[PDB]
RNA sequence: UCCCCCGUGCCCAUAGCGGCGUGGAACCACCCGUUCCCAUUCCGAACACGGAAGUGAAACGCGCCAGCGCCGAUGGUACUGGGCGGGCGACCGCCUGGGAGAGUAGGUCGGUGCGGGGG
RNA sequence: GGGCGGUCGCCUCCUAAAAGGUAACGGAGGCGCCCAAAGGUCCCCUCAGGCGGGACGGAAAUCCGCCGGAGAGCGCAAGG
RNA sequence: GUGCGUAAUAGCUCACUGGUCGAGUGGCGCCGCGCCGAAAAUGAUCGGGGCUUAAGCCCAGCGCCGAAGCUGCGGGUCUG
RNA sequence: GGUGGAGCCUGGGAGUGAGGGCGCGAGCGAUAACGUCCGCGUCCGAGCGCGGGAACAACCGAGACCGCCAGCUAAGGCCCC
C-alpha cells in the first residue's frame, strides 16, 4: 500500500478558515513539518485543497 | 478544398491553438472524430471558399472527406475562430446555404437603393451530385415603391426549393438624403 | 436625440462591464462594420454625433445601420448637492456595449469611402473601435 | 376533454372502481400506488341478467361475496364520470356500507 | 427633493426546512412555502398557508415524478 | 404460450398537435324514445331510464407521414470554486479541477405494469 | 454635521452574491380594511382573446361554431 | 483627366509608357520595445552615486545573500 | 477519516456593540475619493515584535518562550553605500 508524505512550505497566514482550519485536520502546524499519511480519499481531498501550501511525495 | 487533417485524443487544445492549429470535428451520420486543421490554410481557402463549396479533407487513412462548415465560433473581442464544426456529406440530400448574388441595375442606378439583405439565401437541400456552385439572381427593374421579390420567383434549377418559408428575401430601401 | 418611449421602471442600476460580447459580432446587414474593443458606455449624444457625421459626410447613397439602443438611464445628481437623499435625476439614456461588438454598419458605400467614413465616426467615440469588412465569418451552416 | 376526476383525492388508499357502459356495467377494486387489481365482477363476463339497472343487485351480492371471499373489507367507491343515481349496487357486507 | 420610498418588509423566512434522506418525527414541517410549489403525496398534509407537514415518521422522499407539480413523500420505515 | 378490444396505472410533450388509412361478429361509442326513479336560471345535448331496429360518419383505438411541435449527443468556449500575475482605472492573462444555455447532427408520433372479453 | 424637508409600524419585488439572513436619506408600490357570504360540505362547467357571421351593434352589450392548456379570473398594491 | 495655375483662357505637371543603367522593389495585417502628446508654484533626483553587446526589458539555467521561519544544542514554564 | 487550547450541557465572571485596510460579488456616488453601507475571507486593532517594499498598520513572506561569534530557506536581490 502506498503511503503519503507532505511538507508544509508556505504558512496559512493570509488564507481562509477552510485552509487554516484545514491544516488542523492533518495536525501539522509549522514550516518544514512532515508526517506519514494514509491513502484515504478524505486525506487526499484535503491534499488537493491545501496543495498550494505543501509539497506532496508518495512513500 | 484539399485541406489536410490530423487526429485528436482529448488534449489541451487551448494550448495547441497558439501556433495556428484550431480544433475541429466531422461527421455525416456517426464517427464523431476530433481533428485539428491549420489556420492559414483554413483561413486562406476560407477567404473565397464559402459555405456553398464542398471543402474536401485529406486524412492520414487515405480518405478524402467531402466536408463543409456548420459554425465558425468568433472569438468575440479577438475576431478569431476557436472551433469549426465540419460536416461530411454522405448519400443523402443534405442541407446547403448557397451565397447567391444579384446582378443588373438595382433600381435604375441613379434612383437606386442598397439591396443589402443577402442573409445567405435561406436554405436549399440537395443531393451530392446536383450540388451547385453558383446560382444567379437578377435585379431587373426594381424601383423604390413596387417590384419586390417576395420569394415567389424563387424557383431554382432542379434540387431543391426552399422547404417551408417564402418570406425572407431582399428588398429596396430609400437612400439617406440630407 | 432618441429615447425609449415606455419603461417598466424609470431608474436602474449600473452593474459591471465583464463578459465577452453576448451577441453582436457577425455583421449580417451591411458590407462593413465599426466594431468596439473596450468596455464603456454610449450616450445618445455619442449616437447623434456619430450618426450626423455619416449623412453629412457621404451623400445621395448608402443607408446607415445602427445596432445600438440606449435603455440604461444615466443618473446624475444636481450640482452642489450633498450625498444621500435619493438618486439623481435622469439626463440621457446610455447603451452598454461589450468589446468585439459591431455598433455602426454602413450600407452601399465603397471601400475607400467607407474606410474614411467609419474613420470619421470612429473619433466620435471614447472606445478603440477597429473597422472590419464583410468576411466569410458568418454563423451559417 | 370532459373529466371530473373524483379519483384524485385518495385519502383512504383503497377504492372500488365503477364503469358504466351503455350496454352493461363492470367494477373492480384497485390497490393504490402498486397497480394490482385484486378482485372484480363483470357483467357479460359472468352474464347475469339482461336489464342493465337490475345488474347492480346481483353484482353487488356477487362482488360483495367475492370481496369477502378474498378477505378485503375496508374498501371505497369512485364517482369519476357518473352520478350516484340509477344503479346503486347497495350492500351490507364489507366496510363500504352504501 | 426628499426620499420617496425607503421602506421594506421584514422577511417571513420561508424555504425547504427538511430535505430528503432525513429521519423525521410526526409533525415536522417539510417545507415552508409561499405558494404550493410542492404537492402532497403519501402521509403529507397541508395547512392554512400552503404549508405541508408529515403525518407519520420516516425517511422522506421527493419527486415521485412531475406533470402536476413537485411531490413530497413521507415514507414510513419498516 | 400469443394477437385485438375495454377498464385502471407508472413513465411527464422522444407520449401532443395537423394530415392520410382502418375497425365493429367482439367489446366501446353512435343511435331510437321518455313511460316511471331522475333534470335542465331552458332544453334527455351532459348526467338518468327502457332499449337496441340501423351505424363506425363524429368521437374513440391501432398503423403511416418529420414539418408543425418536442427531446437533443462529442468537441469548443462563455462562466466559476481554488491558486498565481497584469493594468492609473474601466477590467484582463495563466494553471488546476468543474462545466453550461443557444446552434448543429440525430431521434420520436410512444415505452412498460395489473385485471377482464374473443380467437 | 445640525437646522428646513422626508421617515418612524406591517406587507410585496429587487438590491441580496442559486440554503436562511443581510444595510443605506437605495428603486417601485400598497395597508390601518372588508365578506352571512366573498365561509364549510356536496353536485355541474371551464377562462380571456382571435377568426366567420348578426338587427340593432363604438372595433367591447347578447348568441352560435372552430382555434385557443392557461396570456383571464382568484375583493384590494406586488409575488408565488 | 493627378495636383497647381487662370474670372474663363493659355500654360506647368501627368495618371498610362520607349531606353543607355541596375538586382531587387511597394501596399499591407499582426507583434515586442520605443518618440511626440507631457506645463505649477522652497532644491533637483529611479533611495542616491551611477548604468547602453547593461548595473534596463522578454524566455531560460546553476549558484549565493537573505527573518525573531525551520532545524543544531542548552535552560524554564503549561497541558496530556 | 479527523484525540484537537476540537466539540456538546450546566453554572460563575468580565469586555465589545465609532471600526478600518486589502481582493471579489454589489448599492449610492461621477465605473471619482485613503468617500458611505452590506456579504464572502484575511490582516491591523490586540502582532507600531521581524525581513523586503528607501522610509509607512493592514502589499509579500512570517506567527517573536529565553540564550549561542552555528546552518538551511520564504518574499526580495547579487556594481557600490
Ligand atoms: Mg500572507
Ligand atoms: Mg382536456
Ligand atoms: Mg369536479
Ligand atoms: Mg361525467
Ligand atoms: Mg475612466
Ligand atoms: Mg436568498
Ligand atoms: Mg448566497
Ligand atoms: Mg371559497
Ligand atoms: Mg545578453
Ligand atoms: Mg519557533
Ligand atoms: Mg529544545
Ligand atoms: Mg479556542
Ligand atoms: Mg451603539
Ligand atoms: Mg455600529
Ligand atoms: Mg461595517
Ligand atoms: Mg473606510
Ligand atoms: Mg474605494
Ligand atoms: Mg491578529
Ligand atoms: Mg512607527
Ligand atoms: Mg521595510
Ligand atoms: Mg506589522
Ligand atoms: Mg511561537
Ligand atoms: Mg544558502
Amino acid at each position: 500500500m502506498p503511503r503519503l508524505k507532505v511538507k508544509l512550505v508556505k504558512s496559512p497566514i493570509g488564507y481562509p478558515k477552510d485552509q487554516k482550519a484545514a491544516l488542523k485536520a492533518l495536525g501539522l502546524r509549522r514550516l518544514q513539518q512532515e508526517r506519514v499519511l494514509e491513502d484515504t480519499p478524505a486525506i487526499r481531498g484535503n491534499v488537493e485543497k491545501v496543495a498550494h501550501l505543501v509539497r506532496v511525495e508518495v512513500v | 478544398y484539399r485541406l489536410k487533417a490530423y487526429y485528436r485524443e482529448g488534449e489541451k487544445p487551448s494550448a495547441l491553438r497558439r501556433a495556428g492549429k484550431l480544433p475541429g470535428v466531422m461527421y455525416n451520420r456517426h464517427l464523431n472524430r476530433k481533428v485539428y486543421v491549420d489556420l492559414v490554410e483554413f483561413d486562406k481557402v476560407f477567404r473565397q471558399a464559402s459555405i456553398h463549396h464542398v471543402i474536401v479533407l485529406e486524412l492520414p487513412d487515405g480518405q478524402s472527406l467531402p466536408t463543409l462548415v456548420r459554425q465558425v465560433n468568433l472569438d468575440k473581442r479577438r475576431r478569431r475562430p476557436e472551433h469549426v464544426d465540419f460536416f461530411v456529406l454522405s448519400d443523402e440530400p443534405v442541407e446547403m446555404y448557397v451565397p447567391l448574388r444579384f446582378v443588373g441595375t438595382p433600381a435604375g442606378v441613379r434612383a437606386g437603393g442598397v439591396l443589402q439583405e443577402i442573409h445567405r439565401d435561406i436554405l436549399v437541400k440537395v443531393s451530392p451530385r446536383n450540388i451547385p456552385e453558383f446560382i444567379e439572381v437578377d435585379v431587373s427593374g426594381l424601383e423604390i415603391g413596387d417590384s419586390l421579390h417576395a420569394s415567389d420567383l424563387k424557383l431554382p434549377p432542379g434540387v431543391e426549393l426552399a422547404v417551408s418559408p417564402e418570406e425572407t428575401i431582399a428588398a429596396v430601401v430609400p437612400p439617406e438624403d440630407v | 436625440m432618441l429615447m425609449p418611449r415606455r419603461m417598466k421602471y424609470r431608474k436602474q442600476q449600473r452593474g459591471r462591464l465583464k463578459g465577452a460580447t453576448k451577441g453582436g459580432d457577425y455583421v449580417a446587414f451591411g458590407d462593413y462594420g465599426l466594431v468596439a474593443l473596450e468596455p464603456a458606455w454610449i450616450t445618445a449624444q455619442q449616437i447623434e454625433a456619430a450618426r450626423v457625421a455619416m449623412v453629412r459626410h457621404f451623400r445621395r447613397g448608402g443607408k446607415i445601420f445602427i445596432r445600438i439602443f440606449p435603455d440604461k438611464p444615466y443618473t446624475k445628481k444636481p450640482l452642489e448637492v450633498r450625498m444621500g437623499k435619493g438618486k439623481g435625476n435622469v439626463e440621457g439614456y446610455v447603451a452598454v456595449v461589450k468589446p468585439g461588438r459591431v455598433m455602426f454598419e454602413v450600407a452601399g458605400v465603397t471601400e475607400e469611402q467607407a474606410m474614411e467614413a467609419l474613420r470619421i465616426a470612429g473619433h466620435k467615440l471614447p472606445i478603440k473601435t477597429k473597422i472590419v469588412r464583410r468576411d466569410a465569418y458568418d454563423e451559417a451552416q | 376533454k370532459f373529466r371530473v376526476r373524483n379519483r384524485i383525492k385518495r385519502t383512504g388508499r383503497l377504492r372500488l372502481s365503477v364503469f358504466r357502459s351503455l350496454k352493461h356495467i363492470y367494477a373492480q377494486i384497485i390497490d393504490d400506488e402498486k397497480g394490482v387489481t385484486l378482485v372484480s365482477a363483470s357483467s357479460l363476463a359472468l352474464k347475469l341478467k339482461g336489464n342493465k339497472t337490475e345488474v347492480a343487485r346481483q353484482v353487488g351480492r356477487a362482488l360483495a361475496e367475492k370481496a369477502l371471499a378474498l378477505g378485503i373489507k375496508q374498501v371505497a367507491f369512485d364517482r369519476g364520470p357518473y352520478k350516484y343515481h340509477g344503479r346503486v349496487k347497495a350492500l351490507a357486507e364489507g366496510a363500504r356500507e352504501g | 427633493g426628499s426620499t420617496r420610498n425607503g421602506r421594506d418588509s421584514q422577511a417571513k423566512r420561508l424555504g425547504v426546512k427538511r430535505y430528503e434522506g432525513q429521519v423525521v418525527r410526526a409533525g415536522n414541517i417539510l417545507v415552508r412555502q409561499r405558494g404550493t410549489r410542492f404537492k402532497p403525496g403519501k402521509n403529507v398534509g397541508m395547512g392554512r398557508d400552503f404549508t405541508l407537514f408529515a403525518l407519520v415518521d420516516g425517511v422522506v422522499e421527493f419527486q415521485d415524478r412531475g406533470r402536476l407539480g413537485r411531490y413530497v413523500h413521507v415514507r414510513p420505515l419498516a
